[PDB]
């Protein structure tokens, strides 16, 4: 026969490999395609479409439709935030849950630009400005508007077109991020305050909710495969 | 073999802080590298507190909680993490594991039963 | 009938009389009837996203007002 | 013409702008996500990329074997009152987790499947008695085909079935299988029944079980020690691995964020809560 | 220049027309426009019929009411427009039928109301039942509700009762009814009506399924569910209410397999 | 509430040219009483009972006599009595 | 938990012909809920409801001790017994119980 040496790996079952095997029903006749709606070739495209922020996690909104929204109000302006993130898009509780977020957690390492669009949904009468901020880590997270207003950020006019998307361009010192709480690869803080302050006529609801959505941008990749923390299965 | 050693229940009073005890027995027989500890609430999609070797600690809301032992550089034991302003909501069963090596990673749960 | 592709290099070792350079190919040849049996080729193809991002009857101009 | 393995579009330089070109204001009501890329609302410098999405197409993300289900089966002493236990399971990737909550991204999909089978055995009874090298059947017994009611009747002949004889201690066994639905596509989901409940009929008569259909019935695996029963009990189990190779997929869907509650969507109380406490002005 | 727009659009099909005036564009599902099975995708052998204009015209459901109180609705296509006129006939006259639809959700208020529902369509939207003793187990009739619906509700309640169970979906809101977390409810096709911007949502979905052609009176192709993303309110009413009003056309709907008409058990 | 009120010091041995026995009218009430009236069943008491106060004073008597004793109590909350009768004897 | 603490008073009374509140107990603030007995010598009929407490979580009970009331029970001695997994010992709190009459 001809001569040949066995190397480390035969035999084995690494669950990655990619070999060929033996059919175990030859000659089947398989049934074709045919041409369905909507198919995928990248997880990626999963991960560029809008999904909603639970961004209101507290005791009593987490696990419920109250956890999406966030409150905003006509009261007089002041330079707290409405809501503060960290950029850790897989862990992150009120990222890591988000279409974008379950993805990054079957992968290790994530990299590129994300975008975060809010919805204001008051009534038409209502009008304001507010300003949202990303700023790369490094430095205080922001608390008050002064600091978020050095960073990366967009004033947004409330009006008729309804929504606003602030970019998070990619700013990082490694090539990739983790998926997990990781102080080298920390990505900085995403905030969002009142510029001016919402303002309402009479007979019209002073209070109201805005809505946000993350989605990536089309330079985001993710590698490394992996299990996610997110589904288990006890005994 | 490395164990990991906490109250089966801690009070835990309403408005006030506690200290949730959890402590790592290694019988000096072995060795062990402690990575990372981590608190979490029960099935919360992931962590509420975790402290590390060398990174150093990360909390939920930083305001309120504490680990109190863990200190940076040296070598991890106890998880003992204190939460302040307790309220009705902080009731519940909370996981504590360590991360080790080369045993793997070691956990228990703690009922925090809140009363006043 | 071998089927001849080129590796996306990575990594380049120092060479360009053999490695690094000098567009590294790879081998591959189907030993079965059944095409279920062959490997995964990974050559795949993207696609724009906007069957799923912009669905809208009356295409999206991103410099111009959405609603008008 | 786009690969998989292409490299990302680079970042091109642009500089500071005033005019009526508005790219940061959008409408979300419309169901479009806005397109933008940072040069639409920042300065950016230009940058060559290099990254890609290469490991992130369909077949990469799928490219592993993911464990379905253990299988146990033994070979006892001829003397025991009980039977000697041969296994047998319907086919399914529900049983376990992983690969169920990675699959159920999409609605629909289409694969070869390649299964691989780990299988290991034991010794239980506190014993010094030996036991010979064992060899197992795997027998595929499709929907129709007698399934096995003892270890040894005669449906273990598999005359046409497709077997595995497996031989302790070797390579784990592996075979693989075309895209096999009798669908063009197999469903991950079906919103609907097997049968109409007519009027003019009982209900008992009409009724089926929601979201369930052949659709996913595949027949069953059966499994037994072929040896001969042996003085020393040995207990076995045999770790099934599937991998979907050549895969397409279609619909994408949210991922499953509550607990798995048997093999339709169903959800069980108290397992209801994914997220956890955060306030919303805290980093 | 003439002033066409976004927000103002007329829809017509067979011996219907709809006009809005406060749209946000309309949406095509996964950017497929309905159409007629190919015939190198065919199937059943037999010449289909194809109703046409009889068939693929706007119908309009029940009207809904929204409260602060609602947490949200669902339908399921086909069966939402079983008993609407020739469609609704030549669905139970045939075995086989396939269908695409054009959605239009309407839902006006005032420039001084406040709120937004989310309007989902869903392939293939299996919806979780009310048991912790049995699995996929909701009856053919409660999966069915017809044109009238069901609702979602924010709390899980088993149904205890084994003697007689009741048999059917207990669809909690923020698990989109199906264990799933609602926030990302966003990747299937999907338009929100936010009473500042638009009080319509219009949604033109295609034919999916993995067959080219399959049975309507057996299975739903598509589900819509509506869900409050933000609540209604209103100046300072405690209970304000507006409705919601869904109509639905069929689109390049053709049938095959002829016979006697289907005459379901639905209560 | 109202007086609870009974009438001890007898036993029914008392005789002709005995010393001075005294009877006491206890009574409990809430609050504490306020008024003590000494009277008997016929009206006005016999001269040889003189009242003192919560008690009556019980001198020798000279022929028998019987009379039915009654303690009329005002507390602040109402007025209640108690019955005795009373009997002196020669006997031994 | 949360660590509740009590009152009581004694609710004057008449000689109603019904059983009425004589004494009250209530432990405000309690997680989980406090555990009201009532010891005595003449023992009633305790009725008891509690509404929510302050912090989420918690629950104030408010038991009430209802009798027929009557002349010999005035100035007699009836306890609650307030108990709670937080305390150092089941706490007793006892009441003057007060009856007027003629
Ligand atoms: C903290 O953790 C404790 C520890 O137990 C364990 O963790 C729990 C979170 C949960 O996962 C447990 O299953 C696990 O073992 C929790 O306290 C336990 O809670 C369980 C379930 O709620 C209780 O089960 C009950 O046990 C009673 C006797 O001990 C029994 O009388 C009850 O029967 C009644 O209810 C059952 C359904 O549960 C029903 O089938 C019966 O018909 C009957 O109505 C019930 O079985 C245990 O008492 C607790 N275990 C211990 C060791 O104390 C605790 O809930 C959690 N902390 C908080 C704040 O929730
Ligand atoms: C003090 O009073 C007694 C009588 O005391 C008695 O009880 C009172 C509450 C009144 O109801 C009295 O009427 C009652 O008698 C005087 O002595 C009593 O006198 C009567 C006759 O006037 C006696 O009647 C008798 O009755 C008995 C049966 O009970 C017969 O056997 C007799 O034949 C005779 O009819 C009564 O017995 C008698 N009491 C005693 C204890 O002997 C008494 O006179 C008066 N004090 C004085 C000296 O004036
Ligand atoms: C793990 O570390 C924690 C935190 O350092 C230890 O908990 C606390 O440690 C302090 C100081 O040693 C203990 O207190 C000391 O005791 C008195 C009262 O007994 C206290 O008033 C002073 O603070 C004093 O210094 C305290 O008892 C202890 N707390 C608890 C709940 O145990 C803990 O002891 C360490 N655990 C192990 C297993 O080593
Ligand atoms: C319940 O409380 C009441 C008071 O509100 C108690 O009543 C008090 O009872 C005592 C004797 O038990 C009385 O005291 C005595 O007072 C006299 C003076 O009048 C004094 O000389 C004695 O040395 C003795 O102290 C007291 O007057 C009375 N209080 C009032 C205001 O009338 C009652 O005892 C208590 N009962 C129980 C069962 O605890
Ligand atoms: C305990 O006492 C409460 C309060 O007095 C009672 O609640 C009353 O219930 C009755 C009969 O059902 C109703 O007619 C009254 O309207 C209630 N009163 C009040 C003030 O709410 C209750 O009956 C008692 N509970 C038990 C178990 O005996
Ligand atoms: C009635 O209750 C009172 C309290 O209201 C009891 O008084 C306590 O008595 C003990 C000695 O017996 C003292 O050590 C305490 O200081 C007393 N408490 C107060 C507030 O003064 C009394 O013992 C009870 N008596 C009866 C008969 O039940
Ligand atoms: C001797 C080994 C024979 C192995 C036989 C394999 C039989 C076909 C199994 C089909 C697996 C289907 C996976 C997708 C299921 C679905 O539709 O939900
Ligand atoms: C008792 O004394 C009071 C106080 O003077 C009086 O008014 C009342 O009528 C008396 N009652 C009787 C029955 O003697």
């Amino acid at each position: 026969g001809l001569p040949v040496m066995n190397t480390p790996g035969s035999n084995q079952y690494l669950t990655a490999d990619n070999f060929q095997s033996p059919c175990a029903l030859p000659e089947f006749d398989v049934t074709p395609p045919i041409d369905i709606p909507g198919e995928v070739k990248n997880m990626m495209e999963l991960a560029e479409i809008d999904t909603m922020i639970p961004f209101d996690l507290s005791a009593t909104k987490k696990n419920t439709m109250e956890m999406y929204r966030v409150r905003l109000s006509d009261k007089p302006h002041t330079d707290d935030p409405i809501l503060c993130l960290s950029l850790s898009p897989a862990s992150d509780p009120r990222l890591s849950h988000t279409m974008l977020g379950e993805i990054l957690n079957y992968y290790t390492h994530w990299a590129g630009s994300l975008k975060f669009t809010f919805l204001f949904c008051g009534s038409m009468m209502a009008t304001g400005k507010l300003l949202v901020s990303y700023a790369p880590p490094g430095a205080d997270p922001p608390k008050k508007r002064k600091e978020a207003m050095l960073g990366t950020h967009v004033i947004w006019d409330i009006g008729l077109q309804s929504s606003c998307t602030m970019v998070v361009p990619w700013i990082s010192n490694t090539t990739y991020r983790q998926t997990i709480d990781d102080s080298f690869t920390e990505g900085g803080y995403i905030s969002v305050f009142y510029q001016t302050r919402i303002v309402v006529p009479l007979s019209t609801p002073r209070e109201m909710d805005i809505l946000g959505f993350v989605s990536a941008c089309n330079d985001f990749s993710v590698r490394l495969l992996r299990d996610t923390t997110h589904i288990e299965q006890k005994a | 073999d490395v164990v990991v050693q906490a109250p089966t229940q801690v009070p835990g009073f309403l408005g006030d802080s506690v200290t949730l005890p959890c402590y790592l027995q290694v019988p000096n027989m072995e060795v062990t590298h402690v990575s990372q500890l981590t608190w979490a609430r029960h099935g919360e999609s992931g962590s509420m507190a975790v402290f590390h070797q060398t990174q150093g600690p990360s909390y939920s809301e930083s305001k309120r909680l504490e680990f109190v032992a863990a200190r940076l550089g040296a070598e991890l034991r106890n998880a003992s993490l204190r939460m302040f302003g307790l309220r009705v909501e902080d009731e519940g069963n909370y996981t504590c594991l360590f991360v080790t090596f080369p045993q793997g990673s070691r956990s228990v749960d703690i009922w925090l039963r809140v009363l006043a | 009938g071998a089927q001849v592709s080129s590796q996306k290099v990575g990594a380049h070792e120092n060479s360009n009389r053999a490695y690094g350079g000098s567009t590294i190919n790879y081998t591959t040849i189907n030993y079965y009837r059944d095409s279920a049996s062959n490997a995964a080729s990974k050559q795949d193809f993207s696609q724009d996203p906007s069957k799923f991002t912009e669905p809208i009857k009356d295409v999206l101009i991103k410099t111009a007002p959405m609603l008008n | 013409a786009a690969t998989s393995r292409d490299a990302l579009p680079n970042t091109e330089a642009s500089g500071p702008t005033h005019s009526k070109e508005i790219p940061a204001l959008t409408a979300v009501e419309t169901g479009a996500t806005n397109p933008l890329v940072p040069s639409d609302t920042v300065q950016t410098r230009h940058v060559v990329q290099h990254r890609s999405r290469s490991e992130s197409s369909i077949e990469s993300f799928f490219a592993r074997g993911a464990c379905v289900t253990i299988m146990t089966v033994d070979n006892p002493a001829s003397t025991t009152n009980k039977d000697k236990l041969f296994a047998v399971w319907k086919i399914t990737y529900k049983d376990t987790v992983q690969l169920r909550r990675k699959l159920e991204f999409f609605t629909y999909s289409r694969f070869d499947m390649e299964l691989t089978f780990v299988v290991t055995a034991n010794f239980t009874e506190t014993n010094n008695g030996h036991a010979l090298n064992q060899v197992y059947q795997i027998m595929y017994v499709p929907p129709g085909a007698p399934v096995p009611e003892k270890w040894d009747d005669y449906t273990w002949q598999t005359s046409s079935n497709p077997s595995i004889f497996y031989t302790y201690g070797t390579a784990p066994a592996r075979i693989s299988v075309p895209y096999v639905g009798i669908s063009n596509a197999y469903s991950h989901f079906y919103d609907g029944f097997s049968k109409v409940p007519l009027k003019d009929q009982s209900a008992a008569l009409g009724d089926s079980l929601y979201g369930a259909a052949s659709l996913n019935d595949f027949g069953i695996l059966a499994v037994r020690v072929v040896n001969d029963h042996n003085p020393t009990k040995v207990t076995s189990k045999i770790r099934v691995y599937l991998k979907p190779k050549h895969i397409r997929v279609w619909c994408p869907r949210p991922p499953r964020a509550v607990a798995y509650y048997g093999p339709g969507v169903d959800y069980k109380d108290g397992t209801l809560t994914p997220l956890s406490t955060k306030d919303l002005t805290t980093y | 220049a003439c002033g066409y727009s976004d927000r103002v659009l007329q829809l017509t099909l067979g011996n219907s027309t709809i006009t809005t005036q406060e749209a946000a564009n309309s949406v095509v599902a996964y950017g497929r426009w309905p159409e007629y099975l190919r015939d190198s995708e065919a199937n059943p052998v037999d010449q289909p019929t194809e109703p046409d204009v009889a068939a693929c015209r706007f119908y309009t459901l029940d009207t809904v009411s929204w409260t602060k109180e609602s947490r949200g609705w669902w339908w399921k296509l086909p069966d939402a427009l079983r008993d609407m006129g020739l469609f609704g006939q030549n669905m139970y006259y045939h075995y086989l039928g396939r269908s695409g639809y054009t959605v239009h959700v309407q839902c006006n208020a005032s420039k001084f109301h406040q709120g937004a529902l989310g309007v989902f369509a869903v392939p293939e939207m299996c919806l979780a039942g009310d048991s912790n003793t049995t699995t996929m187990h909701t009856s053919y009739q409660n999966a069915n509700p017809g044109e009238k619906g069901g609702t979602f509700t924010g709390t899980f309640t088993p149904d205890n009762n084994q003697t007689s169970p009741a048999r059917r979906f207990c669809p909690v809101d923020y698990l989109l009814g199906n264990g799933t977390l609602l926030g990302n409810a966003f990747v299937f096709p999907h338009q929100i009506i936010n009473l500042r911007t638009n009080n319509c949502a219009t949604l033109v979905l295609p034919y999916v399924n993995s067959l080219s052609i399959d049975s309507m009176v057996k299975h739903n192709n598509w589900g819509i569910a509506i869900l409050p993303l933000a609540p209604l309110n209103f100046a300072s009413e405690s209970s304000p209410e507006i409705p919601i009003t869904l109509t639905i056309a069929p689109m390049c709907c053709e049938f095959n397999g002829l016979r006697n008409i289907t005459l379901p058990r639905l209560q | 509430y109202p007086p609870e009120v009974s009438i001890s010091g007898y036993d029914n041995n008392w005789y002709l040219g005995q010393n001075e026995a005294t009877l006491t009218c206890d009574a409990r009430s809430n609050p504490e009483p306020t008024g003590y009236n000494w009277s008997t069943t016929m009206g006005p008491l016999p001269p040889f009972a003189v009242a003192q106060g919560a008690q009556l004073l019980i001198r020798p008597v000279d022929k028998p006599i019987n009379t039915t004793l009654i303690c009329n109590v005002t507390n602040a909350l109402g007025a209640r009595q108690a019955e005795l009768t009373v009997q002196v004897k020669e006997g031994p | 938990l949360a660590k509740p603490q009590n009152t009581a008073e004694v609710q004057k009374v008449q000689l109603t012909g019904e059983p009425v509140p004589m004494a009250r107990c209530v432990s405000t603030g309690g997680r989980p809920p406090a555990q009201i007995t009532w010891h005595s010598d003449l023992g009633g009929m305790p009725n008891t409801s509690q509404v929510p407490g302050f912090l989420s979580g918690t629950v104030t009970v408010t038991s009430l001790w209802i009798l027929v009331p009557s002349s010999q029970v005035d100035g007699k001695n009836v306890t609650c017994k307030v108990e709670h997994e937080s305390f150092e010992k089941p706490q007793l709190l006892t009441v003057n119980l007060t009856v007027y009459y003629p």
